[PDB]
């Protein structure tokens, strides 16, 4: 599908509200495997299971290993911009 | 086969 830019708002007491799988060491993108109900990704409205996370706040995640992506994603705070695509 | 992390 089309590449999309999606905005997510989150306080500091919460996580993103997603589960991710995949990563460069597995030969696949960072993929959203769960959107947890009522948490920030769900509330944002624009992120869905099956989306590949291409970048977050301008940080490319297309060639990142799983745990690299966890560190990068969990560091983001407040108003967080995602670039995603559903294939 | 792939890992999953809740974040």
């Amino acid at each position: 599908g089309p590449i999309r830019k999606v905005l997510l708002l989150k306080e500091d007491h919460e996580g993103l509200g997603i589960s991710i799988t995949g990563g460069k060491e597995h030969g696949v993108p960072i993929l959203i495997s769960e959107i947890h109900p009522g948490q920030p990704a769900d509330r944002c409205g624009g992120l869905h299971v099956g989306d590949a996370i291409l970048a977050v706040n301008g940080v490319n995640l297309r060639d990142t290993k799983h745990k690299e992506a966890v560190t990068i994603l969990s560091q983001q705070r407040g108003e967080i911009e995602f670039e995603v695509v559903y294939v | 086969r792939w890992p999953t992390s809740k974040i």
